[PDB]
């Protein structure tokens, strides 16, 4: 139908979409529709008469979308720029359609989608569809300030997680590796503030938002990383927008987790090289907290035997760090520190008073005081006259470890033993069997290695690994037993020049003292722990030690003695060598002596 | 006549809302108050079809009608008994959840915006308290 009838049609005022239809513009094809000359026409008139209605922005887009959607529209209008004479209509309509979303406040997440930034991934910053994105965020911002503000972020958490915390993970690695690089640097910056303000205008906490940032690690791992930091950077930007709900880092910790699993994640990173500085120091304000509360160590206890750590808080690590608080409080309250001791005395058990006193000692605050008391307990101990067992127990002599022979209450506890054993002849007791029993035989390994490199214990130390090795005697240990009992069978090429061996030789031969009928040679118990070829080639080595030589030369003798008693061909000991060190020196001299024997 | 741009309006070949075509259309209610009485009595027509998206586009163009236009256009909406159709559908026993939600969200609006038993239309705040004596919450 005719112009005349659009211009009637115009000043009639007839909106743009029914106009189309009565033109039958319902082509089948969307991207066909924009090659028919009608439409141009159609456009014009839309044009015209937004030029008089209530609405600047484009009706034909808005006709468009409302038919397709807004990515089909967009991606149709990008197919039209292909065909050149089309391509100064598709231009004024990708701007058109652009002033038609900034207008009608159209959701960031379709500007996306019809963007196809379905592609980027890892790479969304650089591309410059992300940056126009980006502009359009704000552009219509501008446009809409009476509004509350659109953002970016729910699109993007959306679209790579299905998961508030998960969605996030990803978005932090994507911002951390942006600011790596100077080209996306500035992009990086920007999608950091965005998600920042979302947070903040959200008014996610920073309990909530720190769950983003521990996401995929340990809780330990977290604190570690850069990423801790980047939350107090957060939560000193949430304290600022909200003063009246202000949050220090302990605080919120502390009433996310409380303060048993704080505590434990403390001594869990106060181990480690990565963390180690920040534990103390979080430990400390920890402390400052039950302190500003005014809460007695006793207190500090009660409050947290209910959940975690009562069933493992008398043990290592927790107790040391208890004692920490303890060196604090009596720091802040000097004046009580023997009453405190005192109530923990008639509240407890003996036994565990000494395990405190015994670690209160390192604190000089504590040592003088807990010294004291300590004596004092001990003295009425041994006025008892009770079993040196019963007391060694009570004296918490279990749990001092590998220094004990450096421990004043040790010294002490042995005074008494000899004092009982001569009081009871019928009924004596062991200092060593104490130290065995309870320290397992690893422990007392390590305890004479520790008490001989101390020489105020070297004697001391000494007298234990006799006692040690008496009681392999007592339960007649082979000497191929003890032999890897003292770790000999790690030492190599170098065994005899092992200060060890040595003390096993002469283990072999007390041995041998006390049982005669099984006796054993230093060989024999050589060969039973390693076969003729290894042990030549140590023999070989040995030989360039002065020191070892005679000793080397010895026991060639002697293995050539055992093939003598083996009745070995030296055919099959050439036969089972090949290129090896002193086999042909050893062979002739197995053959010499063959022949004299013959 | 104006029975067509309500049509194509509230179309079913539409996916969304053509929102430039409701302000023509509300730009020319704003010209021609006697054209105003045909557009609400064709929203009620289509409205009265079953196809809860043509209900929706009737909904939403109502909904931008009512905010833009006179007095005149909210009298006819009150007059024609258009409200009483509105809550008709929310009686349904199986009605559709988004039509149902619109409904009501634009009743609570304009309720509150007539300003409530003292309004000079106050059929809002009848359809409003029907819908509340069912025990119906936004």
């Amino acid at each position: 139908v005719t112009p005349a009838k659009l211009q009637q049609w115009l000043d009639e005022r007839l909106p743009a979409g029914l106009v189309f239809k009565n033109m039958n513009l319902d082509e089948p094809n969307i991207f066909s529709l924009l090659h028919e000359p009608n439409f141009a026409k159609w456009v014009q008139y839309a044009d015209d008469l937004s030029a008089k209605s209530s609405h600047k922005e484009s009706s034909v887009i808005s006709t468009l979308t409302s038919l397709h959607g807004d990515k089909v529209v967009y991606d149709t209008i990008q197919a039209a720029k292909l065909y050149p004479q089309l391509s100064e209509l598709a231009l004024k309509l990708e701007k058109d359609q652009i002033r038609f979303w900034i207008a009608t406040r159209k959701d960031p997440s379709v500007v996306f989608e019809a963007l196809n930034l379905n592609w980027a991934g890892i790479s969304i910053f650089p591309k410059p569809e992300f940056s126009a994105w980006l502009k359009y965020v704000d552009d219509v911002n501008a446009r809409h300030p009476k509004e509350a503000p659109l953002s970016i972020i729910p699109t993007l958490k959306q679209r790579f997680s299905r998961g508030d915390e998960a969605g996030t993970d990803v978005l932090l690695k994507l911002i951390a590796n942006g600011k790596a690089t100077t080209e996306a640097k500035t992009v990086a910056n920007k999608v950091e503030s965005a998600l920042f303000d979302f947070w903040l205008n959200s008014r996610e906490t920073p309990d909530k938002v720190m769950d983003a940032f521990k996401y995929g690690t340990t809780t330990q791992a977290f604190l570690g990383s850069p990423r801790w930091k980047e939350w107090e950077r957060y939560l000193s930007a949430y304290n600022a927008r909200y003063p009246e709900k202000k949050a220090t880092a302990i605080e919120t910790l502390t009433r996310k987790y409380g303060d048993a699993q704080l505590l434990d994640t403390l001594i869990g990173a106060s181990s480690k090289g990565e963390t180690k500085t920040l534990a103390a120091k979080l430990q400390a304000q920890q402390f400052d907290r039950w302190m500003n509360l005014k809460e007695s160590p006793l207190d500090v206890y009660n409050r947290l035997r209910s959940s975690y750590g009562d069933t493992a808080f008398f043990n290592e690590p927790q107790l040391n760090v208890w004692v920490s608080y303890m060196n604090v409080f009596v720091d802040k309250n000097p004046s009580k520190v023997d009453k405190m001791f005192l109530e923990l005395g008639d509240t407890f058990g003996d036994m565990r008073l000494f395990r405190v006193l015994g670690e209160a000692k390192k604190f000089p605050n504590l040592e003088s005081t807990a010294t004291k008391l300590q004596m004092e307990k001990a003295s009425t101990l041994f006025a008892s006259g009770k079993s040196p067992e019963g007391i060694f127990k009570v004296l918490a002599l279990d749990n001092v470890g590998d220094d004990i022979l450096s421990n004043t209450l040790f010294h002490k506890w042995l005074a008494y033993l000899q004092k009982f054993n001569k009081e009871h002849p019928n009924n004596q007791e062991s200092w060593f069997d104490m130290l065995r029993i309870s320290y397992q035989p690893f422990g007392v390994e390590r305890i004479i290695e520790t008490g001989r490199k101390n020489p105020l214990t070297r004697l001391m130390a000494e007298k234990v690994e006799n006692a040690y090795h008496n009681y392999w005697l007592d339960i007649k240990m082979e000497p191929k037993t003890a032999f890897r009992s003292l770790h000999l069978d790690e030492s190599g090429e170098k065994l005899l020049a092992d200060p060890k061996f040595n003390t096993w030789v002469q283990y072999l031969k007390t041995f041998n003292d006390r049982y005669p009928n099984e006796k054993t040679t230093v060989i024999d118990g050589l060969r039973d722990n390693s076969h003729d070829i290894a042990l030549l080639r140590m023999f070989s080595a040995a030989k360039n030690d002065p020191s070892t030589e005679k000793l080397a030369t010895d026991l060639q003798s002697a293995l050539i003695l055992k093939w003598q008693d083996a009745k070995k061909t030296p055919e099959e000991l050439k036969r089972v060598f090949v290129g090896v060190p002193a086999a042909d020196e050893m062979l002739d001299r197995y053959i010499k002596l063959l022949a004299v024997a013959s | 006549m104006v029975n067509s741009m309500v049509e194509r309006a509230t179309s079913d070949m539409l996916i969304g809302p053509d929102w430039a075509m409701n302000i023509e259309i509300c730009d020319i209610c704003n010209h021609d108050p006697a054209q105003a009485k045909d557009v609400v009595k064709g929203i009620k027509r289509r409205l009265g079809s079953k196809n809860p998206k043509v209900q929706l586009l009737a909904l939403t163009l109502l909904e931008t009608i009512v905010k833009n236009c006179g007095d005149i256009v909210h009298m006819h909406v009150a007059e024609k008994d258009l409200l009483h159709e509105m809550v008709k559908i929310v009686k349904k026993k199986q009605p559709d959840l988004h039509v149902k939600e619109k409904v009501l969200i634009l009743i609570d609006t304009w309720q509150e915006a007539f300003g409530g038993p003292r309004a000079r239309y106050p059929q809002f705040y009848g359809a409003y308290q029907e819908l509340l004596r069912i025990g119906a919450v936004f």
